[PDB]
């Protein structure tokens, strides 16, 4: 049963060709509606004529108006229906831009994403159909590495899906995405391609970002400058502590000068213990 | 007075009082004045204030209550503990703060409370890499099990070579910061 | 409520005849009522026309307004629907719009205002419904 | 009575007098002046008395009516009881056989939030338990659901009195009508039952249902009210790429701009859209879907092309479609916006094809020319198509006509060397008939640049070098124009060279050739022949002289960005560019505090005298534009009282009646000449009244040429810039520093600020405020700055001048 509804129409072969009542020229093939043009106006279709190499219609008038039919695309559209999706390729060369991608369209609800993949003129067709093919390389050559962000926070999600990390971290890095693309990525325990994707994190207040990036082996890679960097000084002073190497002595310095300019006067720091805050000597490992 | 001299006299406004204890920098009469302008805002501003004259403990209680366990959690390792760390692991977890619940298992030698913690926000995959790395692929291979599985898959970054960090060295942490205040 | 008054205006500059639900706009039904409406709601001959933040609904009939305010809203039909039954009761009680008749049939016009729309929610009237009332 | 506030006491004697009409009058007087706001509890016993047990609906309806709108207020005759003069005896209103009284009676009862009341409510239900119409049913839903809401959130409304207490919502449901009162906080089975009747529905109580219970599974099921849902139900099932092709949102959707070639204007704009989604590069925005209207068969029968043709307009429709369509065009079909805009532009610019495309007024012309040429200029395939209809503009041969057509092409050689030798030979054509400058202007640069191409123009250039119309301008660009390219490549009685010499003469020289220039004397001040004169060191020819520039263009000349161009088609601009996008002794002392930012001022109130000041009262006023958000509230200024009195600020409101000066503030007390006594506390200006308002550039140009703003002042103390005391200051004149009017360089950079208000004084106010700042070896007067300033009738303009100086006020008591 047929979605639009026929208020004329027309067997040329065994495909029903028929006017609807929305002005549609649509096709009837497979039990599927398929719309061939769009009539502007309300429109009968008288016969088709091969002389003409026309379908003669008429309005109100007992006068001649063609259309042409598409023969082409509903060629390519008929063979999709049988089944026949490399025979409608075939058509394909012939069949231009948008039609392509609709043709594709149809080929694709029929099934087959990836013959309808190479008819597709339009890229973003063929992205989601490498996505639906589960062909993450296609899909990635598609989106293609620099930007298509978008396109790749797609193929993302998809490649985390299949619990291909790989191709996961790689999309992540494309779309850039610093939050997701550090959870992905911090899981390391060595930090091995972590430190970047939150460069910025450091100095951008994107602190915790940073910190699971750098301390991640027992080493202070980036640790102790994220925050320094933000103007929180006194963590910086504090990580320095933890581990240490006794680095402690200058932080606390350039903190505790800090506290003075910041308007503190009886927590002042400019001391080594006297004034609050407590450089190197006061404290201990 | 940035000093306070008249500050000190008059303090009878919750604001004033406020005000006060930002001037001195000593903000254990801030936490007052801000819990009686009754505001959240206050909380977290002198607690940053209070990281300023160094002691994390006052910050932990007022970056608690104004909800920012996951500014705790990147404070924690950074102040040395360990216990605290983990209890804000937890009430970040249920917020699925993935800058919050996520750090603190990577803080501590061994991570396993991130793997329980993504198990729950459903990425699998995340909690898998995260245990397997420490060698705790007996967990990463739960994860993988109770959803899809594969963890085959080398990243560009490690799926399982080791994690082990020697958490903080220190005895006393910097909750315990050593202060004379003036 | 959903409906803060249910209004009969004359551009006079004032609310001739009004009815506040439940005790909210007194006065304020005359100053919202007195200034909109002058300007045909603010309208330019269209049904819905919303200023000051209130939601303004109308039929012009001659130097009068009859008008719906609400600010809130829960549907589309149900706002012009109370407005159009008001307009079948209220030319049965003042013979079209008119400020002395409506002015004269202030009790018949608000009893249909509290029966019509009761605690802001769009109730239903009818002629014959209101006879039973005014007997 | 439409409204008289003093009447109560005859409303009083015609509440009861024996006649039944003259008591409904009464009442219904008193309900009219209430509801306006005025005069009602002197009345009560009177009032109440006739009505208060009787079945006779009428004055029964009318009492019934006065309680809902002011019964708790008014106590003469009622006081305060359980069972009170609204419900006492309206027991027997609500249990009367006749369902109006006591449909009504239950109605209003329960309609109260009213805690003296609440009892009598509650078995209030049961006047409308028996459902003698839908009214009553509708009404006992709403009924139970207000007791609900009157403090009987739990077991006093909740279950059934005998059919209803909170349970009419559940019975409604399948009950023959519908409405539901379980909007909030009702029974959990009532709510399920309305999704049982979505069903078995009742179509004004399906929209009762509907705003409780939203989304169908279904198409629909009928009715207006599930239609509505179910258009919002869609789109989200299909939110990608806006509706497109709008649903069932297109029939409220066209009243939304009933006045009346908006609606068009708008709906072509959706069809546009529809048709296709383009490239989307600089006006060929068309969003929506891709192929759902395509563009573009050639076996497609009437074609697509018919409906696009519309949108290509000269006006064709009426002027706000116009702008729309113009606009339209350019959307669905461009390379960019050039393609379509030439096609467009071929139709509106002037031409001897049509007489209905050209026009003699010359300024509306020459646009138009230079609207087809900056297609060109845009991009390179429009060059091709330009050219030979820009001679098709010349063919008119008015002199104007060529004169507006030489003119733009001119310009288009610049940027198009050696392109259109071609034109050249046309463009003579119409020169000697001549009444303008404008045609000598532009044919003498064709033919001067092109001189290599042709060899006509000593005969060419002379008829008009000795015939006249208007010559001044024609000099300047003559003067640089005539010699131009290949030293020796014309000759008709006079090669290039005679041309270098005529070029010379017209500038500012004298010689006999071409039978000797018909103006020397050179256009505006400034640009004199003396450049050009020096210049030519290679007699016209394409080195560095005077062929050099014009076989180049001056700086960057691309796009649709103005450089050589304009920027569409130049009646659809017209409309854009006025789119301006436009955003008893009394002592008082006294301070302003803010505490919390609660703004107050703070006032003393002192007696320092012994004799009596008692019935002392204290208010704040409102003047204007000042008011006070609580008024000082102590009964002090007693024998040798200090009090501190607070009085809360605004300075935001709607003009009084009462004096506009400083702050008003009043301490009443003992005298009876001079009961109240205004005294003041510390200073607060006129300039408060202003209300400050924003310019854009476009706002602020419009307003400059609308009302002058000569009148300036120089204002010491904006030595500083714009951002500092300057901003501060005019800010609390009302005023904001927004958008620039300067030019800065090494040798230019005033700061200058761009101001604008809009004054509660039937004015606005603008300034322009220029800072000194030296950027230059001799300043003004150096550091300090110069406001030029104006409001409409510049009686604002002149607190502009002085409040950007400096402004402090601080005491401390």
């Amino acid at each position: 049963e047929i979605q639009e509804i026929v208020k004329t129409g027309l067997w040329v072969g065994d495909c029903f060709i028929y006017t609807s009542s929305v002005n549609r020229l649509n096709y009837y093939v497979g039990g599927e509606i398929v719309t061939i043009a769009h009539l502007d106006r309300t429109m009968y279709l008288l016969g088709y004529i091969p002389k003409d190499n026309r379908l003669y219609l008429g309005d109100k008038e007992l006068n001649i108006v063609s259309y042409s039919l598409l023969v082409s695309v509903l060629e390519y559209q008929t063979a999709v229906m049988r089944r026949d999706f490399s025979m409608a390729d075939k058509v394909l060369p012939t069949i231009p831009k948008e039609q392509r991608t609709r043709v594709a369209h149809f080929l694709e609800k029929q099934g087959f994403k990836q013959q309808a993949l190479t008819v597709s003129t339009d890229p973003e067709h063929r992205f989601e159909l490498a996505l639906q093919l589960g062909e993450l390389k296609i899909a990635y050559q598609l989106a293609v590495e620099a930007e298509s962000e978008q396109k790749w926070k797609q193929l993302a999600e998809l490649a985390i899906s299949k619990c291909q990390f790989s191709l996961a971290q790689e999309c992540l890095h494309h779309a850039q995405d610093y939050g997701g693309l550090l959870l992905l990525a911090t899981a390391s325990g060595n930090a091995s391609m972590v430190n970047k994707l939150a460069e910025g994190a450091e100095r951008d207040g994107k602190n915790n970002v940073a910190f699971m990036s750098y301390f991640l082996q027992g080493k202070l890679d980036a640790c102790l400058e994220l925050l320094i960097r933000t103007g929180r000084l006194p963590e910086a002073a504090f990580l320095a502590r933890t581990y240490l190497p006794s680095q402690v002595s200058r932080v606390v310095k350039l903190w505790r000068e800090n506290l003075s300019k910041v308007n503190q006067k009886a927590a002042e720091s400019l001391a080594d213990p006297t004034e609050y805050e407590n450089l190197f000597p006061g404290l201990k490992e | 007075k940035g000093y306070p001299e008249v500050a000190l006299h008059f303090v009878k406004d919750e604001k004033t009082r406020f005000s006060l204890a930002l001037e001195c920098g000593n903000i254990e009469i801030a936490l007052e004045a801000a819990k009686a302008l009754d505001d959240k805002n206050c909380w977290e501003k002198l607690g940053e204030v209070a990281l300023l004259q160094g002691n994390h403990q006052i910050v932990e209680m007022c970056y608690q209550r104004t909800k920012n366990f996951d500014k705790l959690s990147f404070l924690y390792l950074i102040t040395g503990n360990l216990e605290k760390l983990r209890k804000m692991m937890k009430i970040a977890e249920i917020r699925k703060d993935m800058s919050g619940h996520y750090q603190n298992a990577l803080y501590l030698g061994d991570v396993s409370e991130r793997v329980r913690i993504l198990k729950n926000c459903g990425q699998k995959s995340l909690a898998y890499l995260s245990a397997a790395t420490h060698g705790l692929d007996e967990e990463a291979e739960s994860l993988k099990e109770t959803f899809d599985p594969e963890k085959e898959t080398i990243p560009d970054i490690d799926p399982n070579a080791k994690l082990l960090q020697p958490p903080a060295p220190i005895m006393p942490l910097d909750t315990n910061w050593p202060l004379l205040t003036v | 409520m959903v409906l803060l008054a249910a209004a009969v205006c004359t551009k006079a500059g004032k609310a001739i005849v009004s009815r506040q639900f439940v005790e909210m706009t007194r006065t304020r039904i005359e100053g919202l009522l007195a200034a909109f409406p002058k300007l045909m709601n603010t309208g330019k001959q269209h049904t819905f026309v919303e200023t000051e933040s209130v939601r303004y609904v109308y039929q012009p009939m001659e130097k009068l307004y009859m008008v719906l305010i609400t600010t809130k809203n829960s549907n589309i039909l149900e706002d012009l629907e109370t407005l159009r039954l008001f307009s079948r009761v209220i030319p049965e009680y003042c013979r079209a719009l008119e400020e002395n008749e409506i002015s004269e049939h202030c009790f018949d016009l608000i009893f249909a205002f509290d029966e019509i729309v009761a605690l802001g929610y769009r109730e239903n009237v009818n002629l014959a419904q209101i006879r039973t009332f005014t007997e | 009575m439409d409204s008289e506030p003093p009447s109560e006491i005859s409303l009083k004697n015609d509440l009861e007098k024996g006649d039944v009409k003259s008591k409904t009058e009464a009442l219904k007087k008193v309900i009219i002046m209430i509801l306006n706001g005025e005069k009602l509890p002197g009345l009560l016993m009177t009032i109440i008395r006739f009505v208060l047990p009787l079945q006779d609906h009428t004055i029964k309806k009318l009492l019934l009516v006065f309680w809902e709108i002011v019964p708790k207020t008014t106590p003469d005759g009622r006081l305060l009881h359980e069972m009170i003069l609204v419900c006492d005896a309206y027991r027997k209103d609500l249990q009367h056989p006749n369902e109006f009284i006591r449909g009504s009676t239950l109605r209003f009862l329960c309609k109260l939030k009213e805690a003296e009341l609440l009892e009598p409510l509650m078995p209030a239900i049961r006047a409308c338990l028996e459902h003698r119409h839908s009214y009553v049913r509708r009404n006992a839903v709403l009924a139970i659901y207000t007791i609900y809401r009157n403090f009987e959130h739990l077991i006093p409304d909740a279950p059934e009195l005998i059919h209803d207490f909170l349970v009419n919502e559940k019975d409604a449901s399948c009950k023959r009508n519908a409405f539901m009162m379980l909007i909030h906080a009702d029974q959990d089975r009532a709510l399920d039952y309305l999704s049982t009747c979505i069903d078995q529905v009742q179509t004004f109580g399906d929209i009762l249902q509907l705003v409780i219970v939203e989304l169908i599974y279904k198409v629909c099921h009928a009715n207006p009210s599930e239609r509505a849902r179910f258009i919002r139900c869609i789109y989200n099932l299909l939110q990608s790429s806006s509706p497109a092709v709008k649903y069932e949102a297109a029939g409220t959707l066209v009243t939304l701009s009933s006045a009346p070639t908006a609606i068009k204007a708008a709906a072509q704009c959706y069809i546009d859209l529809i048709i296709k989604e383009s490239d989307n590069n600089v006006k060929l925005i068309v969003l929506d879907r891709l192929v759902e209207l395509k563009e573009h068969p050639a076996h497609e029968r009437v074609l697509q092309d018919l409906v696009m043709d519309i949108l290509r307009v000269l006006s064709t429709p009426d002027l706000e479609v116009r702008k729309k369509t113009l606009q339209l065009a350019l959307d669905l079909v461009s390379s960019r916006n050039v393609e379509e805009l030439v096609i467009v532009l071929k139709k509106e610019v002037i031409k001897t094809n049509n007489v209905s495309e050209h026009e003699d007024t010359d300024k509306y012309r020459q646009l138009l020319v230079r609207t087809l040429h900056s297609c060109s200029v845009r991009f390179p395939d429009m060059a091709a198509n330009v050219i030979p209809v820009l001679m098709e503009f010349l063919s008119d041969s008015n002199e104007a006509a060529a004169a507006d057509v030489l003119e733009f092409v001119r310009e288009a050689i610049q940027r198009f060397d050696n392109l259109r030798m071609l034109i050249v030979e046309k463009m003579l054509e119409v020169f000697h008939a001549i009444k303008s400058v404008k045609i000598y202007r532009g044919a003498l640069w064709i033919l001067g640049e092109y001189c290599s191409t042709k060899e006509d123009i000593q005969s060419v250039m002379t008829e008009v070098r000795r015939s006249l119309g208007e010559i001044p301008i024609v000099e300047s660009e003559i003067k640089k124009e005539a010699g131009e390219l290949k030293p020796e490549e014309e000759i008709t009685v006079g090669p290039v060279q005679k041309l270098v010499t005529e070029m010379g003469t017209y500038a500012t020289q004298s010689a006999l050739s071409s039978s000797r220039p018909t103006k020397k004397e050179e256009d505006r001040p400034p640009l004199r022949g003396f450049l050009l004169d020096g210049d030519f060191f290679v007699a016209a020819s394409l080195a560095t002289t005077l062929t050099k520039i014009a076989l180049r263009y001056v700086a960057l000349v691309q796009e649709k960005k103005k450089q050589n161009s304009f920027v569409a088609e130049a009646m659809l601009l017209m409309a854009t560019i006025l789119h301006l996008g436009k955003s008893d002794p009394v002592y008082a002392e006294a301070y302003v505090h803010v505490n919390q930012y609660d703004i107050v001022l703070d006032v003393l109130v002192v007696n320092q005298t012994s004799d009596t000041l008692q019935n002392c009262t204290l208010e704040l006023a409102t003047l204007g534009d000042l008011k006070l958000v609580e008024k000082p509230s102590p009964l002090t200024l007693a024998p040798h009282d200090f009090a501190n009195i607070k009085a809360n600020v605004k300075v935001a409101s709607t003009e009084n009646g009462i004096i506009f000066g400083n702050i008003v503030y009043d301490v009443s007390g003992a005298a009876s000449d001079r009961n109240c006594v205004v005294l003041s506390d510390i200073h607060i200006d006129i300039m408060d009244y202003i209300q400050p308002a924003t310019c854009t550039d476009a706002e602020f140009r419009q307003m400059w040429a609308e009302f002058e703003w000569e009148n300036k002042v120089t204002v010491n103390t904006n030595m500083t810039d714009l951002n500092d005391y300057l901003q501060h200051i005019l800010k609390s004149t009302n005023m904001k520093c927004l958008t620039p009017e300067k030019a800065l360089s090494g040798y230019c950079g005033f700061m200058a600020a761009n101001l604008y208000a809009r004054s509660i004084f039937g004015e606005d106010a603008l300034a322009n405020v220029s800072i000194e700042k030296p950027v230059h070896q001799g300043p003004d007067a150096a550091v300090t700055g110069h406001i030029r300033i104006r409001a409409k009738s510049q009686g604002m303009a002149l607190s502009l001048g002085d409040k950007i100086n400096l402004s402090q006020k601080k005491t401390s008591l």
